């Protein structure tokens, strides 16, 4: 009865509501790509590291 | 003195050994930063995903 009138009254008369994407934009947060893929460094390149090791420490075997 | 020679006889070789693997070990961790930018990108992703 009334119970008929309300649920005519709402579902007829509002079935569309504001929806904008944009301004749900503003709330959410921005994808964006990933940085620095940078490749290793490569230190101490060749055996002048070695020679310089052996050599330096004095105590090889004490 | 034989005591001695005979530990540092089996060292010799040995060491060469451990020199080899921490350099292998080394190698996966170059690897491993692929793998960390991965891990970083789903981070991102979810992230983003779970405020929309």
């Amino acid at each position: 009865n009334v119970i008929q009138d309300l649920y005519l009254r709402e579902l007829k008369d509002t079935k569309l509501a504001p929806s904008t994407l944009q301004d749900a934009e503003g709330n959410v947060k921005p994808w964006n790509p990933p940085q620095k893929p940078n490749l290793p460094e490569l230190e101490l390149q060749g055996p002048e590291a070695l020679k310089a090791y052996t050599e330096q420490n004095v105590e090889t075997a004490h | 003195r034989i005591d001695s020679v005979s530990q540092l006889q089996n060292v010799a070789e040995t060491t060469k050994v451990l020199f080899d693997v921490s350099k292998e070990t080394v190698e996966l961790e170059s690897e491993a930063f692929e793998l960390k930018q991965k891990v970083e990108l789903a981070h991102e992703a979810k992230a983003v995903l779970d405020s929309w």
